[PDB]
Formats: structure tokens, sequence, C-alpha cells
């Protein structure tokens, strides 16, 4: 299988670059209500966790939806934070692709039939992963912020109009630098986990449907279904314990539970929810995971062919 | 030991299963000994007296509506008391039948993700045995493709003696008589192409 | 105070604000107008009075001018009956043939 | 589905509303008949009020809308015997279709003839009567049917007939003519049936013309004034000349 | 790579079997552009037949609720032609006209094209009969899934124009057809007022694509040999077919359009909690645990059989008649179905 | 027709169809004392239509093979008989199909979780008819506290026929 790999076509950093942005710019766009709900999922439920039974269990997706578009904000209601979101997401995107690239250039293989191990490309991309996640970690602060008001007491609001805005009313506020990265171990290693999660699951099933049922067209999308699932289920502990420390507020008074870091929050999750309370707004997760990925390697496969195509690529090298 | 967490009423995130409306398996006592079913009046058939009554005429078809009774629901388990009530201490408790028939090892529902396992069994049998397994071979549920031009060897697909052989006199004299088909592909290059009435995929490339 | 779980505490709240009406003010005129107006209010779907060639129904006709058998019927409680008389009669040519 | 704001819908559901409130099981009537004379029950308290024979009046065989199906049964049978119209096999096994089909209007008839009724009584309390019918094939059928039910329809039974003022009895007393009454609900061998119509033939007895007049006009009859005649006379599945 | 995962695409080397005309053959026809315009052509002419029969249904029975039904073929024939004289069906007849265009573009012409997309591929064997049509299971189920949705924003159109229809002059949006509604209502009412508690539809539609269209691909394959061994018109035997897929389909999807008049329209218990909650999907699952098979099946042929089943029907006809349920059968022993020539004839 | 697919039809209908069909009257019969809770219909409905339509179609062609003389164990046969082989295969598909239905049956009897009620109401017997009428007393009571929350028969109906609202001109 080291001899399986085909990279006849390497993309240069302007290609990566611009498709990278322009590809999750339109997927983020298209999934963030998903992530709003899930978000707000994991918020309602802090020092409660997951109180039904049986199939019951977890947070009815829809049922959050519902409620928060009879708020009376309508759809736009779902799009509150989009700016905050959008650019954090973008920045992790730069910078993640950037060091990844810097890294893989230096260290690929020279033939265009090999390629590293999946164990060192998962190195690869959890260092930048955790480099990108903890230079936007601001970002990603101020969006979870606008994200779960709403959901939490008037007086315990933060009142964001933007992402400079909150960044300037988070440093003035809080005060000092240090206050924009409020819980950005956490988002490191929910960056460090989803950068590891995806490839391993998604080129295993791939495989393995390829080598039982030949090369049809419906393999890449049951393996990308697969690998949605497992990213899931590997990163939403993470990303609930990330949640949960970026929407702490500075005053103890205006808390729910009061935490001192990851590892406090881990143990006050164990200690009130349970194990299975990290898994909340799992169904929102993995659509919204499953939906951006989809989105991505669709658009981003597209235009790579079609770019392969004007290079002289032959069909099997595409 | 209140928990207003645990109850439906303070906690909006509980969801309410409407078909265990009535019922509550928490409660159940073993054996059940609960009475919820008596006459019932006064919903079609009225209780009273009109018999003889000449100024009274009874439409049941004006039948009010009701709360709907769901089916009883099943006993569901209490994993630590089942536990506790069935543990034997070895080797200091009598081996003996307790008199009372509390003691009776009543059955209670549990889990359902089993089930949903169970519920998919001969789907995941079959597919471990066939895919898994690769049964009869690796070749037979991959989709099927002819072999390229003259692969693996002219012994084996002799595809450019046919192709000779359908161009030459016997040849066409043969599909003019109706008993042949006629010649399903085309050596194009050095390629084997079949025609699109041919009803077969595309020869995989040689990798 | 919170963490307490054995009264209620208003921090674990989940209620969203409600900003405006879900769908509109019109929406919201015409759900006032339903609860004030629902039975008073009844349009009539338009039909021409005076039609030549046309008997006015001025009151219920017997089941003697029904076209078709009903094979289902309605118990007086609301059991609807699939099994009925009708349909034994229904039933037995396509047994027969 | 229901954010969707329609105002009849909205009236439906007021009406439906408003009949489960409003509308109750017991209603209040004042159709009340008071019988001139003494009601003489029998001894399991019912008055016989109509008596008849429906099979023996009936013409079974030889009715004219089915003898022409049956009869043109034969005509297709030979058309696909010996093919006169040179057709495909498709088309005579179509001709063979028909000889299926044709004797079902002579089934619909025969059944019909089960609803014609054979006896009424009239039970003590005065809101309850007693239906009894018969198959062709002997089968007996009892219904008690409130007398409320009862609806009766005009001579040529297109409409329904006025109640309160209707003459489908003679002078004397008798059946003028073929009556025909409908039921709203008729619970036949224990099953409910909406708008069955019964028909009473003028070739047979009613006894207690009154009584049968209330009964069909729909009237509560006070049987206050009674007596009980303890005459054992009949037995069970007593021969009836059908 | 461009984001967390890397979609790693992989060269293998050739294979090749004994056999290949019974698995996966994509037909050449199966483009996008076919399938589109072909399920297009069905679908917008099945609706705009089964549209029609609805508003003369409805208008016949709108009409006989002010004069009384005909007595004989000549009083049927002047009962006809008043409701044609109405008013209220021409308006009817031009605005489900619109809708039976929207919902065939978008809907019926959707699930065809979904469907073909799907099971162009699934050739037929030879001389026989397509023995393994359990693989056709799940790929028809993900069509129906991939189209259950796809005519509830149109349906809830046509409510919300009705519905705008029969209120008060002050309390109207002024909707002059049935597109200015559909047109106006997301830019008024949001998206979401197009696609809010739409589970009835959505399932309805889940269970009517999938029963139809595998109930007629499965029966006039497996009841093939009605008119190959045994000489029959298969044109008749084909509308058997057609009729005893869409029964079962509007079988299968009625109990589903029952929560509707479950939910909001059976009058309340005052004082009771509200049963099912007003979800449909409470009521959905209610409905699928009923012991009493009969009692949400009241209204079959009133208010749903007569309103979808000639669309079905007509949409089973019209795509056989364009060819979206012709699959390749080509023989498995002569040319290019095999590739071990030298036991064909031994 | 020894050592024939005659003989294969024969026992297979016998065995496969007659005792898997006994068989499975025994598990829906012995359900509540087997499983603990009551069956669903729906999937046990299609169980037993797939299931013996597929008995059907996969044991009839049998018969028409053996008929033509078709032996049993092998597993290359002449050419005429491919047809009916196929319409067979399809028949065994088809059973399978109804198994799976089975499994689907267990797994939603158990989402259901209801508690069995016995359809003989504790009177198996009518050997008096002092039982058949407290069997048709109590069945009386059991199908009226069924039939709760069900609507009476005129508003069932007032629904029913004013379901259509969607007028296109109004007075
Ligand atoms: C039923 C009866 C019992 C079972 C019988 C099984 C019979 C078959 C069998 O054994 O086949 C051999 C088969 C291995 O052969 P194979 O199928 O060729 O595997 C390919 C290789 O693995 C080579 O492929 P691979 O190495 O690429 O596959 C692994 C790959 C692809 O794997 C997958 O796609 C599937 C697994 C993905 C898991 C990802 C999330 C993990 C989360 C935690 C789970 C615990 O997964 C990854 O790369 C993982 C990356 C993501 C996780 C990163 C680390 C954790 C992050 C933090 C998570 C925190 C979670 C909690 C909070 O399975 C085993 O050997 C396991 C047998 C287990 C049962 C027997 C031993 C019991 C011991 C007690
Ligand atoms: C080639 C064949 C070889 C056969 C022998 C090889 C060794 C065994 C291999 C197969 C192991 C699983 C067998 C399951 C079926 C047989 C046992 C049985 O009927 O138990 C009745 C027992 C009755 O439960 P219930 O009536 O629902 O409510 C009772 C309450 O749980 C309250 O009752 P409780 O207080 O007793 O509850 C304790 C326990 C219930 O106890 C068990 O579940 C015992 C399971 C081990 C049985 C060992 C004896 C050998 C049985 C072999 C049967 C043939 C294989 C069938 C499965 C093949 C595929 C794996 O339930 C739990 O702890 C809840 C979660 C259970 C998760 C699943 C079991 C682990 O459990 C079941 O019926 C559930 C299992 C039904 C089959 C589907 C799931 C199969 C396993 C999937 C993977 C799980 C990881
Ligand atoms: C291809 C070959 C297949 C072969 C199969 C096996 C053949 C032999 C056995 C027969 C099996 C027939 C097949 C099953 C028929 C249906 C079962 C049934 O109970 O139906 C009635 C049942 C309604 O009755 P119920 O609910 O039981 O009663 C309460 C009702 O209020 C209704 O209250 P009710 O009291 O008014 O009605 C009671 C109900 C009761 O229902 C039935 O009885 C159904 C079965 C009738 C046929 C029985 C044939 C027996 C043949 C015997 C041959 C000789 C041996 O009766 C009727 O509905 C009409 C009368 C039917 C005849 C009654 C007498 C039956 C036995 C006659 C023979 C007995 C003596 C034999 C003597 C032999 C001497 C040698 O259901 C329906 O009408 C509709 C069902 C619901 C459909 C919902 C669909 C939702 C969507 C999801 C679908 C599922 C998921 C998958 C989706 C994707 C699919 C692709
Ligand atoms: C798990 C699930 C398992 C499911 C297993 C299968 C279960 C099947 C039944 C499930 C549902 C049962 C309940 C139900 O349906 O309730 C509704 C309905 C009650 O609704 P409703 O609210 O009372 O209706 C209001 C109406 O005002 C009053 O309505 P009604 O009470 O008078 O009832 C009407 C009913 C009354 O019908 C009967 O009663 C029929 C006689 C049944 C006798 C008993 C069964 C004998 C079976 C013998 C063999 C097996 C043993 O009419 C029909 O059934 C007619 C169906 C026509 C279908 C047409 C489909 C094609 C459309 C296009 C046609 C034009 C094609 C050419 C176009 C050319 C253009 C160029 O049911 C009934 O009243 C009857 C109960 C069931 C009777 C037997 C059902 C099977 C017969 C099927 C016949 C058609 C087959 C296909 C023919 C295709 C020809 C092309
Ligand atoms: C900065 C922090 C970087 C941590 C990187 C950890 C290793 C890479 C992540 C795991 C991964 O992608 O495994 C794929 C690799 C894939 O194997 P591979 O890399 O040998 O390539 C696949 C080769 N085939 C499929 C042909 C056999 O999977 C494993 O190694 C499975 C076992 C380990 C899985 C868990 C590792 C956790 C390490 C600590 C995480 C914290
Ligand atoms: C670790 C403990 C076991 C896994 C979590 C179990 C659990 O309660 O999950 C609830 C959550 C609930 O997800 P949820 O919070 O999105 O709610 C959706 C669930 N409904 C709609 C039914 C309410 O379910 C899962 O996480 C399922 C996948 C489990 C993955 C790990 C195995
Ligand atoms: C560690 C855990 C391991 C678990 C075991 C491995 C995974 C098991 C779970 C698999 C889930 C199902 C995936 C199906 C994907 C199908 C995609 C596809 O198009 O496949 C084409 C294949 C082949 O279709 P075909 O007819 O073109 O191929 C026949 C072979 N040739 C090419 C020569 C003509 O379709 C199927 O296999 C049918 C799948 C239907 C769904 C049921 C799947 C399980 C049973 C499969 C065996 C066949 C019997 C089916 C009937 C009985 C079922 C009980
Ligand atoms: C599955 C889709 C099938 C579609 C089939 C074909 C349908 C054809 C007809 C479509 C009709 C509707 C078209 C609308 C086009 C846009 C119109 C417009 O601009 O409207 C103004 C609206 C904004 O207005 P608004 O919503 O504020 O409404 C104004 C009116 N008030 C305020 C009174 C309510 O525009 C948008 O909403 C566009 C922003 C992007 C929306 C993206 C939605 C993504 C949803 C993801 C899934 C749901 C969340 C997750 C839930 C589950 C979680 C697990």
């Amino acid at each position: 299988m080291n001899y399986s790999y085909k990279r006849y076509w390497e993309p240069s950093t302007a290609e990566v670059i611009g498709l990278s942005l322009s590809v999750n710019t339109i997927s983020a766009a298209l999934t963030y209500p998903i992530e709003f709900v899930k978000v707000r999922s994991q918020i309602r439920t802090e020092g409660v966790g997951i109180r039904s039974k049986n199939l019951y269990m977890g947070i009815n997706p829809n049922k959050v939806f519902r409620e928060i578009h009879a708020t009376g904000n309508g759809l736009r209601g779902f799009y509150q934070g989009f700016e905050s979101h959008l650019i954090g997401r973008l920045s992790y995107l730069f910078i993640r692709n950037l060091t990844y690239k810097i890294i893989y250039d230096r260290t690929k293989p020279v033939k265009a039939h090999n390629d590293l191990s999946h164990r060192e490309k998962g190195v690869i991309a959890g260092f930048a992963g955790g480099l990108a996640a903890f230079l936007t970690s601001p970002a990603d602060l101020v969006n979870t912020r606008t994200i779960a008001e709403g959901g939490k007491p008037k007086e315990w609001r933060w009142g964001y109009k933007g992402l400079m805005d909150g960044i300037n009313k988070i440093a003035a506020t809080e005060g000092g630098n240090a206050a924009l990265f409020r819980g950005s171990y956490a988002n490191v290693l929910r960056a460090v986990i989803l950068n590891i999660s995806l490839t391993g699951p998604f080129d295993y099933l791939n495989e393995k449907i390829w080598i039982t049922f030949g090369d049809m067209t419906w393999n890449k999308y049951a393996a990308l279904l697969w690998a949605s699932f497992w990213g899931s289920v590997a990163t939403l502990p993470f990303d609930n314990i990330r949640t949960r420390l970026y929407a702490q507020n500075a005053d103890p008074t205006k808390n729910r539970l009061t935490y001192s870091g990851w590892a406090d929050a881990a143990k006050k999750l164990i200690q009130h929810e349970g194990i299975s309370g990290f898994y909340v707004g799992f169904y929102a997760f993995y659509i919204r995971t499953f939906l951006y990925a989809w989105t991505t390697v669709f658009i981003t496969d597209k235009i790579t062919s079609d770019w392969k195509r004007k290079a002289g690529l032959k069909e099997w090298q595409i | 030991e209140y928990d207003w967490r645990d109850d439906p009423k303070v906690n909006k995130d509980i969801e309410e299963d409407i078909r265990d409306r009535g019922w509550h398996p928490e409660t159940y006592d073993f054996p059940y000994t609960k009475k919820h079913d008596d006459w019932v009046f006064d919903v079609t058939m009225p209780s009273q007296n009109y018999q003889t009554d000449l100024t009274v005429n009874i439409h049941p078809e004006n039948k009010k509506m009701h709360v709907m009774k769901q089916v009883m629901r099943q006993s569901y388990w209490d994993a630590e008391h089942d536990m506790a009530h069935e543990y034997d201490y070895e080797s200091e408790d009598l081996d003996f039948q307790c008199e009372s028939f509390k003691s009776q090892h009543f059955r209670k529902k549990g889990p359902i993700s089993q089930y949903l396992i169970l519920g998919l069994l001969p789907i995941l049998y079959f597919g471990t045995e066939f895919f898994y397994n690769h049964y009869p071979d690796e070749d037979y549920w991959r989709v099927a493709h002819p072999p390229p031009l003259d692969y693996p060897d002219t012994d084996d697909t002799d595809d450019t003696e046919t192709f000779k052989d359908y161009k030459s006199f016997t040849g066409r004299r043969m599909v003019d008589t109706g008993i042949v088909d006629p010649l399903w592909y085309d050596i194009r290059e050095g390629k084997k192409v079949y025609y699109d009435w041919a009803g077969v995929n595309q020869p995989m490339e040689d990798i | 105070d919170q963490l307490d779980f054995s009264h209620f505490d208003k921090a674990f709240e989940n209620k969203y604000d409600i900003v405006a009406p879900e769908f509109g003010d019109l929406h919201q005129k015409r759900a006032e107008f339903i609860a004030k107006n629902q039975g008073t209010y009844r349009p009539v779907p338009l039909v021409p009075n005076n039609i030549k060639g046309l008997i006015p129904k001025t009151c219920r006709l017997p089941a003697t001018r029904n076209w078709y058998r009903r094979t289902s019927s309605f118990e007086r409680n609301g059991f609807f009956n699939i099994h009925t008389p009708v349909l034994n009669t229904k039933m037995i040519p396509w047994l027969l043939f | 589905l229901n954010h969707v704001q329609n105002m009849l819908e909205e009236n439906l559901k007021y009406d439906a509303q408003k009949y489960n409130d409003e509308v109750a099981v017991i209603q209040k009537t004042s159709r009340i008949y008071k019988p001139t004379y003494t009601i003489e029950f029998n001894r399991e308290g019912e008055v016989l009020v109509y008596s008849a024979d429906p099979i023996k009046n009936s013409v079974v065989y030889f009715k004219y809308p089915y003898v022409l199906y049956e009869a043109a049964i034969p005509l297709f049978i030979w058309a696909w015997i010996y093919n006169p119209l040179e057709l495909s096999k498709n088309a005579v096994n179509s001709l063979l279709i028909y000889p299926n089909i044709a004797w079902i209007p002579r089934m619909w008839y025969w059944r019909s003839l089960q609803y014609k009724i054979q006896k009424m009584y009239l039970l003590r309390g005065g809101k309850v009567a007693k239906i009894e019918t018969q198959s062709l094939a002997g089968d007996r059928f009892t219904s008690w049917v409130e007398t409320y039910q009862f609806h009766p329809l005009t001579q040529d039974q297109k409409n329904f007939d006025n109640q309160d003022n209707a003459e489908f009895l003679e002078d004397e007393g008798q059946l003028k003519y073929e009556l025909g009454v409908q039921l709203d609900n008729l619970q036949e061998m224990g099953t409910t049936s909406q708008d069955i119509v019964i028909n009473f033939m003028k070739e047979g007895t009613v006894h207690h013309p009154e009584l049968f007049e209330a009964i069909v006009k729909g009237y509560n009859i006070d049987t206050s004034d009674y007596v009980i005649n303890t005459a054992n006379n009949l037995r069970a599945r007593e021969g009836n000349h059908n | 790579m461009f984001f967390e995962l890397e979609d790693i695409k992989r060269r293998h080397s050739l294979y090749w079997d004994i056999y290949n005309v019974q698995g996966w053959v994509r037909r050449p026809d199966s483009t996008l552009y076919n399938n589109v315009k072909r399920g297009v052509t069905a679908g917008v002419v099945a609706s705009l037949v089964q549209e029609n029969i609805t508003a003369l249904v409805e208008n016949c029975k709108l009409l006989a609720t002010k004069y009384e039904k005909p007595q004989n073929l000549r009083q049927a024939a002047t009962f006809m032609k008043e409701v044609f004289k109405l008013e209220n069906y021409r308006k009817a007849v031009w605005n489900r006209s619109q809708y039976a265009l929207c919902i065939g573009t978008f809907d019926i012409g959707a699930r065809l094209a979904t469907f073909r997309w799907l099971n162009n591929g699934w050739q037929r064997v030879f001389a026989g009969f397509e023995f393994n049509f359990v693989r056709k299971i799940p790929t028809t189920m993900l069509a129906a899934l991939f189209t259950a949705p796809f005519s509830v924003p149109f349906e809830l159109a046509r409510m919300a124009y009705y519905g705008d229809k029969t209120f008060p002059k002050e309390l109207q949006r002024g909707y002059s057809s049935y597109l200015s509604a559909l047109a106006r209502i997301p830019f008024e009412e949001g998206p979401y007022f197009l696609f809010k508690n739409s589970f009835p539809l959505i399932i309805r539609n889940f269970f009517q694509t999938f029963t139809l269209f595998y109930t007629y691909d499965f029966l006039k394959d497996k009841a093939s040999f009605a008119w190959r061994v045994g000489e029959q018109n298969e044109y008749a035997c084909k509308m058997i077919i057609a009729g005893i897929s869409t029964y079962l389909a509007a079988v299968f999807s009625y109990p589903w359009m029952v929560t509707r008049e479950m939910v909001d329209f059976w009058p309340k218990v005052p004082g009771a909690p509200c049963t099912f909650n007003g979800n449909y999907r409470k009521a959905a699952v209610w409905i699928w645990y009923h012991e009493f098979s009969g009692n949400y099946f009241a209204g079959f042929f009133t208010k749903y059989f007569w309103k979808a089943s000639p669309g079905m029907f007509l949409t089973l006809m019209l795509a056989d008649k364009v060819g979206l349920f012709d699959q390749t059968t080509v023989d498995n022993f002569g040319g290019a179905g095999n590739n071990s020539w030298e036991d064909t004839f031994v | 027709m020894h050592d024939t697919f005659y003989v294969v039809a024969h026992f297979h209908i016998m065995l496969s169809g007659a005792a898997m069909t006994g068989i499975f009257s025994g598990i829906y019969y012995y359900f509540n004392a087997l499983f603990g809770v009551k069956y669903s219909r729906m999937f046990g409905y299609m169980h037993l239509i797939y299931y013996s339509g597929g008995q059907w179609v996969a044991f009839v062609p049998l018969f028409y093979l053996g008929f033509s003389g078709m032996p049993r164990r092998i597993h290359d046969y002449p050419v005429v008989f491919m047809g009916w082989h196929s319409m067979s295969t399809t028949g065994h598909f088809i059973t399978l199909v109804g198994i799976i239905f089975f499994f689907l049956m267990m797994f939603d009897s158990h989402i259901e979780r209801r508690a069995s009620t016995s359809t003989t109401l504790g009177l198996p017997r009518w050997y008096k008819r002092i039982s058949y009428y407290i069997f048709k007393i109590r069945y009386l009571q059991h199908t009226k506290s069924k039939m709760n929350g069900i609507p009476g028969s005129t508003v069932r109906l007032m629904l029913i026929n004013r379901h259509f609202v969607e007028y296109e001109v109004y007075e």
C-alpha cells in the first residue's frame, strides 16, 4: 500500500491556499447553523448532563433548532457570530496549511507513488493544527461567547457585536492580551485530535471498500461517513471542554460552574454529568462534520481534477 | 436525595415518551399488585338509568374525547437493586430458598442498543462472511471489468485474432448468416474499446 | 445557592428570549384574529345559487340514491370496521375466481 | 404544517371542539306517543307490531335485470369457443372475462332480499324495536334498534319522507305500499353499519297500526298502560314459511 | 491537505473476472442531463393530469353540496357541464397547474432522476430473472431519502396560498397566483416557513417513492414470465403491475398523513396535557405501534387516494415509456459477457 | 424422479416451508413467554408475507426443473434450465428479505416495550354461556378503554368529510 499512493501532481502553495480558503469558506457558510445548534446544546447541559433514558438519551438537535428559530430572529439568528467563526476558521486554515505544506515539502518521499505514513502525516498535521489553533484561540473564544449568550441569563451575557469589538472588550475588561487566550490549550487539544482522527479512518475504510467492491463511486463517500463518525467520536469531548472553557465568564458569580483549567473542566464534567456528558450534541457535531467534509472534498476534488487534466496527467493518474 | 435534574417537571431537558404517559416502571412493585383497571362508564354508556325515560335518547356517537390510555409499559431493570438482590455470599450464605415470593427472580427489560445490534444481525452476518472473508474470492463482488487488450496473453485473451476473424471473408459471411453476433469492441491504437451496446465496463488501465 | 440540586436555581434556565414574532407581524395578527374569531368568521366557497337544469339540495338524500356501496363502516364509539357485512359479499366473487 | 393559517381549518377545528363539548351523549327528546289502548305484551315483554314473509312474496330467480346478464353468458362462452370474430389469443380471453362478473348483480339482489323485514316487535319501555330478517339460505338475523333511528322514505324511495306527516298506512291501518325506512346506525350481527335501508312489504300484516306508525316515525312510545299475556306458543327456530 | 481530512486517492493494478454482465454497469444514457430531462417530462405530465383530476373532483364535490347529485346519465352530463362552468373551477385549474409544474420539475422529476442515477447500472440476467434484487433495496432507499423533502416547500407554499385566500381582506397577502406565493413566502415569512414541522410530508414522500419504484421494478422483472413464458399482452400486465404498485404506495404512505388529523384536528380534552405533544413524530410512532390498523386508515380514499394515486400511476407508466426503468440484459456466455469462451459451447 | 430436483423441491417445501413456518408460529405464539414483551405487528406481517412468498417462488420452479430431468448435486447444468433456476434463486432472496424482517421485528419489539395481554382475557374456553357473557362484558369494557382519545363516529366523519380546505373563490 506504500506503492499505492498517487501524487503525480503536487499543488503549489498559492493553489492550496486559495483553494482551501474559498472551498472552506463555502463549507463553513453551509454548516454554521449546525455548529450553532451544537454549541447551544452543549451550553444548555453544563451542570445537568444527559437525563433521559434509552433512545431518548442526548439533546434533540431539531428541538434546539426550533427553539432558536422561535426566538424570532429567523435563520439569520443562526448566523450570529459568523464573522468571528469565519475569520477564525480562515486564519486557522491559513496557518495550518502553510505549516503543513512546508513540513511536507521538506519531508515528502521522492517517488510520486510514495507518501508519508499516516503516523508521520498525523504528527505533522497535529503540530500544524495545534499551532494554528493556539494562534486563533481569541477568534474561537469570541465566536463561542457570541453563540453561548442567549442561553444564559441577561446579566451573564457579554454582548459582542463583532470580532474586533469582542477582542477589544475582552482585552480591556478582563485585562491584558493573556485574556484573549482563555482556554487556548483546549483549542490546541481539539485541533490536535481533529487533525489525526479523520485521515486515518477515511483511508482505512476507503481501501477496504475498494478491496471488497472494486472501483465503484460510492467508496469514498461511505469512507467519508465512517471517518466523520470516528472523528466525531474522538473529537467531541475535547470540543465540549473547549466550549465550557470559552463560555466561562470572568466573574465567578456569573457561572453555573467555575473551571480553573482543562483538567478542572474535565473533572467537573465527570462529576456532575458522567462520561456520557461528553457526547452531547453528537448528532449535530457528526452531521456538521460530514457535511463540511463532503462539501470540501467534493469541490476540491472537482477543482483539482480540472487542474490535473490541464496539466497533461493521464486518467489513471487523476 | 432529591435531584431536580432527574425530575421531569423541573428539568425540561428530560424528553417525555408519550407512549409511557401513565406508566412509571420505577414504581412497579415485584410482584405487580397495582389496580389500574376498573369499570368505565359515562364514555358512551351512561352510568345513570334512562331505560324507561321517554324524554332521553342515548346517542353514543356523541362520545367525548378522553385521555388516551397507553398500552402498559414493561418494567425496566434497576441495576444496583437487581445486582444486590441476586448476589450470593459464597461459603457463608446457606443454599436454601426464601419463604417469601419477593425472592422470585423477576425479569425486567434493559437497554436497546444490544437489540439494535440484533436487528442488523442478518446484514452483519452476511456482510461478515461474504465481504470480510472475501467469499468465494476477491474478484466476485468487485465491479466487473474485462481484461485489457491481449491480457494476460493472447492464448487466453485473443482479442486481435478475433478482431481479424470478424473482419475477414469468413467472419463477414458468418455474421451475415445471423447465427453470430456482431463484433463487440474495436482495437483503437493499442486499446480495446467496448461499444456502448456491448453492456460491459471498459477494461482497467494497466498501472 | 447553585450546585445544591435539591431546589431549582435560575442559573440553569435554558429559556431563550423572544425578540419578535417567529414568522413576521402578519402571522401574529392572523393568530390573534384566529383566537378571537375561530368559528364566528366562516368563509363560504362561491357556488352560484340559481342554475338551470340542477335540482337544489334542500334536504339530505337517502341511501337509495347512492351509486356506490361502502364496504367499511364506523362503530358508534369511533372504531373503524374494515370487515363489515358488505365485505363478505364483496369478497365472494374474488374468492370464487 | 400547523403554522399555516387557514380559516376553513380553524372553523373545522372549532366545529369539532364545540361538538365534543356542547353535544352530549344524552339527548333530550319530545317525540313521545301515548297509544289510545292498553298494550298486551307477550310473555317476553314485547308486542309484535309487524309480520311478513318477504322471501315468499319476492321473485327470486326470473328477475328482469339479472336474467339478461345470465342469458348473455352463453353467448360470450360460445364466442370464445368458436371464435367467429377471428380474434387473437388475448382478445378471446378478454371475451371470457365476462362470465365471471355477470352473476354478481344477482348476488347483490339476493342479499337485498334479507333486508326486507320479516318480524318487528316493540319491547317494553317503547324505546327499542326488535327486527328479525332471514336470508335466502335460511339464516336468521335479529337486530335491536332504537326507535329514533327510523326515518321513513317516500313511496318511490328516492327522497326522505316527512316525519310527523306521512301516510304509509291506509285508513284501515294496513300498509299502503312497500315502505322504505332508513336507519342511521344498525348493528347487524355485531357490526355497526351506517345508513341501512329496510323495507316493509305491502303483503304483510301490520298488527297494532298505531305502534307500527309510531316506531317508523321515530317515536318513544309510552307503554305504561300494559298487560302481559302468558302465551308460550312460540318455539326457538320455529318454522315460518320463509 | 486542504483541511483536517485528506482524501487519499490511490492507484491499483487491474483485475478482471470470468463474467462482466450481471453487476453494476452504468448505462450510456445515464447522464445527468438526460435523466433530469426524462424525469422532469414524466413528472410534469403526471402532475398536470393529477392536479386537473383533483380540481375536477373537488369542484364536483363543491357543487354537489349545494345541488342534488345526478340521477341518470343526462343529469350527470349537465352536472359536469355546470362544474366546468364554475368560476371556482377555472382558477383552481390554473393554480393547480402551476403547482403541478413546480412539483413535477422539482419533486417527481427529482425522484425519477435520482432513482435512475442510482439504479441505472443494475443489469439483469439474460434468459432468467434478476435474482439479486436485494442490492436495489439500499440504493432505491437512498433515492427516496435524498428526494423526501423536495416537495415540502412547494406543498407548504400551496397551503399558505390557500390559507391567504381564505382570510379577511385586511389580513391577506394578495397572492396573485401560486407562483407569486412561492416566490414571496421565503422573503416574508422566511425559508423555514416552508419546512417547519414537515415530518408527515417527508415520511409520506419517502414511503411513496420507495414503495412505488421498488415494487414496480421488482414486479416488472419478477412477473415477466407472465408475458415471456406464457404469452400475454404485457401491456395489460404492465398496467396491472403499475396499479398494484400504486395501491401499495398509497397504502404505505397514507397513515403518516393521519398524524395531521390526530394532532391538530381531533378535539382536545380540557385541562389535560395534549397527547403527542403536537409533534407528528410521536403521533407517527404511536400509529406505527397502534394495535388496530383500521383506525388510521379511515378516510384513505376520501382524503388521500384520489389525490396521489392517479399521479403515481401515470408517473410509473410514463417513466416506463420514456425508459427510466429499462435495464441492460446481455448474454452471459457469448461476446462481451464472458472471459472464458472455451466452456461456452462444449 | 430419483436424485433429481423434484426430490429437492419436495423436501425443501416440506422442511423449509412447513417446519420453519411452524417454528415461526411457535415463536410468535410464545413471544411474551420468550422475550417478556409483545411483538410488533408491522414487521411481523412483513416477515410472514415475504417468507411465505419466498418459499413458494423458490421451490415451485424446482418442481418444474425436476420434471425436466435436473440432477441434484451438479453446479453446472444444461442451458435450458437457467430460466427456472433464476426464478428459484429469486425466491430465495425473497425469503432472505423475510428473514431480515424477522430480526427487525425483534428489534422493533424492544423499542416498543409493551406488556402483552392475552386475547382470551382469562377465558380460553366457552364451555358454558356464562363464560361467553363474562368474556363479552370484559371484551366490551377493554375495547371501550382502548378507544379512548379516538374521537367518536360523528366527529371523525365530520373531520374526514370536511378535509378539503383549498378553494380559490369565496363569497
Ligand atoms: C469488524 C466488523 C466487520 C463487519 C463485517 C463487514 C461489514 C458488514 C456490513 C456491510 C453492510 C452492507 C454494505 C452494502 C454495500 C453494498 C454496495 C453495493 O453496491 O454492493 C454491490 C453488491 C454486489 O451486487 P451485484 O449483484 O452487482 O454483484 C454480484 C456479483 N457480480 C459482480 C459477479 C455480479 O451488492 C450486494 O452485495 C448486495 C448488498 C445489499 C445489502 C445487504 C448487505 C449484506 C449482504 C450482502 C451479501 C449478499 C446477499 C444479500 C441478501 C441477504 C441479506 C441478508
Ligand atoms: C433539503 C432541501 C430541499 C430543497 C428542494 C427544492 C426547494 C425549492 C424551493 C425553496 C424555497 C426556499 C428558498 C429560500 C432561499 C433563500 C431566501 C432568503 O434569502 O430568505 C431570507 C433568509 C433570511 O431571512 P429570515 O430567515 O430571517 O426570515 C425573515 C423573516 N422573519 C425574520 C420574520 C422570520 O435567508 C437565509 O436564511 C439565507 C441564509 C442561509 C441559510 C442556510 C440554511 C442552512 C440550514 C442547515 C440545516 C438546518 C440546521 C441544522 C438542523 C439539524 C442539526 C443536526
